[PDB]
């Protein structure tokens, strides 16, 4: 009858399992999911600032479209699109249309800086019954329709603006693409319109076509916006003999540095969340997550797996 | 000993079918599973060894899986062929078990 | 090419006593591990002996220990099982099988690779 | 395991060890008894704390980024954007699927390892005066009181006390 | 003489060499190769389905060139384009031709969806003797070129048709660039063309350009392809004055879903491989290859290295 | 190894063992013979097995990507799709070299640890009646006759038997 | 008093910090550095060719304008843009512009293929005073602005060139956006010119549009200039009844085998290195860098970390 | 580590041995002296210089490439060309970061094998002449002079030989 | 829900004793270690006292070690703190605190997760 | 036994700052390491046990660090309710250290 010491370890009754190199189910004692699969359904305020457009995508906000408002003068970290978002102005398309929309999200910034223009031999601030502000005949908030002196000439412009600041300018401008060719003499007199927007290393020139498009909001006509930068120490020249949807002022190109646009559904509640994802925030300390590809901020990196189980502990033997 | 508990123990599918079988023992019999393929009056034929490893030849409708605990056949695709008795063997220790057997008929 | 061929599969009264043989055909057969399982007539398979390459370590189920002995001869490259106190329970048809070779070892505890034609032994 | 302790010459685990996770569990002339090894149990969860915080330093944090989501063929470009995340989503799955199935067969080898070094601490320990049954035991061949009992647990044991009684128990 | 009982693992005669983390040579006793470098030179019609073009690229089958017969209404898993490929109709380029053939190869689907239009004040049917059906002047089976009224006038189209559906249509049109301006008042009696197709939310219009171009199935002018996508509920009008090549119909839009093109020359025998590549067919259970970066279906991943031997045995040490 | 017995105190490996991966071969009063052993056998080939199917599941498949060869200079955007291919092949080509550099040098040291893993079972079962010679092969200091030999290879051999047989031959 | 052999390892008293898979900070014996941080600050013009353009990007070397008579006839492995080259010709655009810069630097050759064109019925070799070559009015020395017979008519051009060499022939041309109805007629006497270049298989025609820009060298109008490429077999045509800026050859296209540009302002020095950057050449044998992103040649691979210490020795405990 | 030699039962290093990375210290009758072990330190250095020589073979040579700086926002085309390089310099850094972290982790390992190799192999060659005291060291139950000493060493030691005077030094 | 409530502070002449008590609410008290720690008034906190989950092992800080006794009720789930031999070094806030439970097991050596309110031990 | 060394004994600092607190020991105490968050008249709260994992519910902005010999509390960016004194605890082995005290005031 010897005495005897034991030398052992703890083991649990029901253990967890993970996988190793050389099995797929081996049971240890305790196990730490790293995949986050879980998602709070409402956007975070903080600490990223948002802005909910809600009713305007971040194009017809940036033009003044009717319902965009309240996106005048707003600066954000994640602009968020919803996907009610509804034209509410002139029937336009956008030549590169995503490109704008990220050249826009990108600056995380509405703020119009304005400019006083002098265009000469034309009349001003044309509107139209396609585009309402409160049951009367509207136009984008940031561009200014010109059309023929009454009774009279479509005086050609020739208008310049430097740039004296320190900071790129973007501005936004756009050709009218009547109905028919009524249309183009009652407005600007010319049978044939032309617009050229250009500084001293790019350019472009628009000369407009007549025709029939889809009736959108009883409009057949068009409107294409076009957007050119400007440099410090550049100039630009709006020259037009025709058809010209000249700008109200530019915008202020700034830094990326957190600023993107994120098209989600879901409400903006009141949590804190460094993570946003279309289907709504992340609140986790675990490396990885099934959640969405879709992830803006400090987030947990996307995979296909739903679940990866760390081995914190030894084998699990009862 | 180690039993074998072959489930179901027969039945009835019509070509194109998607058919489950499964293997079941007592022991930790890590990965050691080879599924046979009878035909009546036939010496069997090794389907699956290693539980998973297709055997060399075999159409690659048939699969296996299962680790340990649980064992599965499963068949893809069911050919006129394919029609037969089909056994499970343990080989993780002496003595060797074989299934009851799952037999697969016509519909 | 490589196959196994048995024999000795007759009609034979209990208590008594046979021999089958199965001739191996294509394969290095002192190399591997052989073994005899039976398919009771109506039941399924039933592993019953085994014999390891060299000879010197056999192993058998457990009704028919100290009844039946497993052999094989390198010579004629056949392996024999001796059947002694026969009786209507160990009527099966009887089949040699190959365990099967994995990795590079000849291991005896495997699944069976190669199985001969089905050699019937009736007891009445 | 590599070394075979855990699920190896030690059969199986203590449920009722509760307060480690290794410890001694004794039988002497005054009773029995189990009581827990700190600095064992201390060096098993500094390793998987330290390789639990490093998979934690938060390091990925974007925000502008390329479009996800598409709701028309557009074609070239498109098939590259979509390529480029499927490419990158397929990599760092690869990427989380190896670490964990690698931190895990880590982590089960150094849980083995440390209950090993344990059982080798206290071979050391009586080193003529005790014997290895196999099962992770000891057979002392001397009388061990309880106060005997923790000079083992907390390594104060004098072999050259015991080693006349021990040796001649063995041999004899 | 005491007895003794060793331990030992076993070994032979020529092993086989390995890679580790601390060597580059490791003789071990077994190991497998994990890099496949063999394939068929065949493609596998099985399970992926199969179409062969054989004479007619992806586009010249959607148009529905002269040799282009067979490819009607096919649907495929991987439409395989030849290297043989020829035109055989009036000289056409197509802007962004990548990106529309990229879209009829993932719909997967040369199914044409057959519509009545009533091209108002034109004659239909034009052929040329540049595209030639059977000895005898044809032009693209899914195109409609449209000429001038038979010594009268090229009536002005303004033609409409609603998206009912529940699928995205795709039609495909084009704009015929004469050689001379004896040709386009020859052919539309306009001075100058003009071809403007729209949406609600996207339009392209585009007015012709005459001049030489090289003589190609003795034809000097071009025809230049577009293509106009409508949603369910939008619609799309055609509307010119001159030049237009107008559609027959429209494409359905349908599912990525193992839809894609690949560029072979080589056969396509009665084999069975879910992994298709440029030079053939693969059939392996390795994770990795070098036979070619292209690769369609369950394939191994291409590496650069020829060969992965991973280790499947014990160091063998004779 | 990290264990030093394959490659190491075991001096070489036994090409007549055919039947296993492990071995035991004895010198006794009757002879000499060589047996596989099944345990240690086994457990290696599991875990080579193992990590085998890890290895070969069929998860990559895709049909639609991006061009990968160019009939014409283009510039932008060619440049992009090809220097996003070539990024993708770098990065996977790297995953797999480092993968089976990485999975041998884990194989090999499982192949050596199961190897001293089956020593030290037998050194447990003696345990006072052989000594370690050193080339992996135990002087067992007592009569062994084939049946005592089979009790040590199937795990039966009872060390009291001897232990007086044992001792006394080795002391003096 | 029994003799004791004891068994131990080296240490030192100054160990170096490695990170592990369970600690930040284990202080081995010895350690190597795997991230290399510094570079040479200059090029090393071995064993890669180098090429300076000094003063000229490589699109206006292309071209010929005035700085970049050094550049004709060069080869280069690496092209070295600097940041202090200057526009010095007719003010100029070009749409693609990095594509063109692209397809330049890839082909790795400034080899102009001089050709002789029979321009029927222009006056050629004009010069403007925006491009001066020593004090005189001169033009890109690649290209040929043509302009109407003196006091006649700009006889429509219709010149073709047969590609038959076994290589692709790139063609560098331009059009003329002038800047007013007298500039237009003065030069080319058509009220709108038209400029068609094409081959059998792509094409591009361009009618130049009129009107003011800002003022570039004292001069208000531009140059929009395009390439088209014609493969072996093929024929280019150059059609234009106005506006054309003419070819004076071609440029070979060749094979990219490292060939690219580099936008540096480092001096060229005369060491020894098969890496290049933006920040100068890299001398090192280790994997990993955080000099740049921009490495040409044989580089480290560029990494975020600063410090990955390899352990090249055991645990250090004094 | 994992087999707890450095940094465990071996209390610390000898700044002393500067002729080797492993060495034996001894204390007989003429005095004491220190001298490396030749095989356990080229075993060593071999498998650091082998993984050494392994993250070094250059392999990464790329010339045209993507713009990865821009002097103007453009939009679509610039968030990918950005967002490919971002992706990229990412996955790189990991296969960095978890390389070294991985190499050394093996590294200490190794190393720390390479000391346990070395112990077991003098504890194989005295067998029952001397006895583990514990902190590696081994304390020799006979006279062992200098050329007993550098028998030890050099690995020539025959246990027989002192085996009479050994085993009675230690059972009385 | 889970808290740790105190109680037993009061005002004592130096020489005598008194005892503390803190009971646990919403956890297994008796799988875990317990702690008392002390914040001398004006200073930091100062570990006095632990006890192990069973009671066999109790753990003492230099400064009270065989003048206080620690104690702890599986039936109340309630822990003791016995003072004897009091005096004003020993004047301070004293808080019961609970040690960390990490990943399977309860240590008894960690951080300590849940403090009780602070009850104030005053010795004139 | 083992001494905690917290340094500085305080620091003043505005909402905003990225604050600093190192505690210092003797021993190898690896990774028991133990910070609180104290307001006066009230108990302490764990912070970050294991030298740097955050506890559940505390905010990201707190970070220990730090490995056996030289510890580290870093705050990235300061909250009004963060104004509190701060302890470090050692956890290797018996008896249970703790440090000087670190406040944090107003500036
Ligand atoms: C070209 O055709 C369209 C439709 O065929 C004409 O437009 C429609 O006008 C009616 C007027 O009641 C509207 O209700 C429809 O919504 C219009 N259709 C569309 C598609 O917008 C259009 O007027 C025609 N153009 C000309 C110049 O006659
Ligand atoms: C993320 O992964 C989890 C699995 O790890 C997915 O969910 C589970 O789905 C199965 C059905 O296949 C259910 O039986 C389980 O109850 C689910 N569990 C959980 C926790 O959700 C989940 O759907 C994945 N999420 C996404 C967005 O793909
Ligand atoms: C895939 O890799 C293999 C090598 O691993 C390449 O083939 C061999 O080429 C060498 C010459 O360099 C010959 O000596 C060998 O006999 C070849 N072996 C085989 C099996 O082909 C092979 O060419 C590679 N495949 C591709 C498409 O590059
Ligand atoms: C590359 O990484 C190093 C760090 O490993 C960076 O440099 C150091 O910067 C710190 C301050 O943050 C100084 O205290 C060190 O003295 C610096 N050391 C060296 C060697 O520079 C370095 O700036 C990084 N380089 C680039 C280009 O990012």
């Amino acid at each position: 009858g010897n005495p005897v010491i034991c030398l052992g370890h703890h083991a649990v009754e029901n253990g967890t399992s993970v996988k190793t190199l050389t099995d797929n189910h081996i049971e240890v004692v305790s196990a730490k999911e790293l995949v986050e699969t879980n998602h709070i359904n409402e956007l975070c305020p903080s600490p990223l600032k948002l802005v909910d457009g809600q009713d305007c995508d971040l194009i017809n906000g940036a033009l003044g479209s009717p319902g965009c408002d309240h996106l005048q003068d707003t600066t954000w970290d994640v602009f968020i699109e919803r996907p009610t978002a509804m034209d509410t102005c002139y029937p336009f398309d956008v030549p590169d249309y995503q490109s704008l929309r990220s050249i826009l999200a990108s600056s995380g910034s509405l703020e119009f800086i304005a400019e006083q223009f002098t265009w000469n031999g034309v009349t001003v601030d044309g509107s139209s019954s396609a585009c309402l502000r409160g049951g009367r005949n509207g136009f984008f908030t940031r561009l200014n329709w010109l059309t023929r002196v009454k009774n009279g000439n479509y005086g050609p412009i020739n208008v310049t603006k430097e740039n004296t600041g320190s900071y790129v300018r973007l501005y936004l401008w756009g050709v009218h693409h009547p109905s028919s060719d009524t249309e183009q003499t009652d407005l600007y007199k010319v049978a044939t319109g032309r617009v050229t927007v250009s500084t001293r290393s790019d350019q472009i020139s628009i000369i407009p076509n007549i025709g029939s498009r889809p009736r959108v909001r009883n409009q057949s006509g068009r409107i294409s916006i076009y957007w050119t930068l400007v440099n410090p120490g550049d100039s630009i020249i709006f020259n037009s003999i025709g058809n010209l949807i000249a700008p109200r002022g530019h915008y202020k190109i700034n830094k990326s540095t957190k600023g993107t646009v994120l098209k989600s559904d879901k409400k903006i509640g009141s949590c804190t969340s460094p993570c946003l994802t279309d289907k709504g925030s992340i609140q986790s300390d675990k490396p990885f997550q099934n959640v969405s590809r879709i992830a803006i901020g400090n987030c947990p990196k996307y995979v296909k797996q739903g679940s990866l189980m760390l081995a914190t502990g030894m084998r699990n033997i009862p | 000993e180690i039993v074998l508990t072959q489930s179901p123990s027969s039945v009835s599918a019509s070509v194109g079918d998607r058919v489950t079988i499964t293997c079941r023992a007592t022991q930790g019999i890590s990965s050691w599973l080879a599924w046979y393929q009878q035909k009546p009056g036939k010496p069997p034929k090794l389907l699956i060894f290693g539980a998973s490893s297709l055997q060399s030849g075999v159409p690659s409708r048939f699969s296996g899986s299962g680790s340990g605990t649980d064992f599965t056949l499963t068949i893809s695709s069911l050919q006129p062929e394919d029609f037969a008795t089909y056994f499970c063997q343990q080989a993780h220790s002496f003595p060797l078990t074989f299934g009851g057997g799952t037999k697969v008929e016509i519909k | 090419q490589v196959q196994l061929v048995e024999s000795g599969g007759g009609v034979v009264q209990p208590g008594r006593s046979l021999r089958l043989s199965c001739a191996a055909s294509g394969f290095p057969f002192s190399s591997y591990g052989m073994h005899w399982v039976r398919q009771a007539p109506g039941k399924g398979l039933e592993w019953v002996a085994g014999v390891s390459y060299d000879g010197s370590y056999k192993y058998y189920a457990d009704s028919v220990k100290g009844r039946f002995t497993i052999s094989r001869d390198s010579s004629k490259s056949t392996l024999y099982l001796q059947m002694n106190s026969l009786r209507p329970e160990d009527t099966a048809v009887y089949y040699c099988a190959r365990p099967s070779a994995i990795f590079g070892i000849y291991i005896i505890l495997n699944g069976l690779d190669v199985w001969g034609q089905g050699t019937t032994v009736t007891v009445s | 395991g590599l070394f075979g302790a855990i699920a190896g010459f030690i059969e199986n685990g203590w449920q009722g060890l509760i307060d480690g996770w290794y410890g001694f569990r004794h039988q002497n002339a005054e009773g029995t008894g189990t009581a827990a090894d700190l600095k064992s149990t201390q060096a098993a969860i500094d390793q998987i704390n330290g390789k639990l915080n490093r998979l934690i330093e938060k390091t990925n944090e974007k925000y502008h980024q390329i479009e996800k989501e598409f709701e028309q063929v557009e074609g070239r470009i498109q098939d590259l954007e979509k390529y480029v995340e499927d490419t990158k989503i397929d990599l760092w799955s690869y990427n989380a699927e190896l670490l964990v199935a690698l931190e895990n067969q880590h982590t089960i080898d150094v849980t083995d390892s440390e209950m090993n070094k344990l059982f080798e601490r206290v071979r050391r320990q009586l080193r003529e005066n005790a014997e290895d049954q196999g099962n992770g035991c000891f057979e002392i061949f001397h009388q061990c009181d309880n106060n005997c009992i923790e000079s083992i647990r907390n390594g104060t044991y004098d072999h050259n006390i015991y080693r006349d009684e021990a040796i001649n128990n063995r041999i004899k």
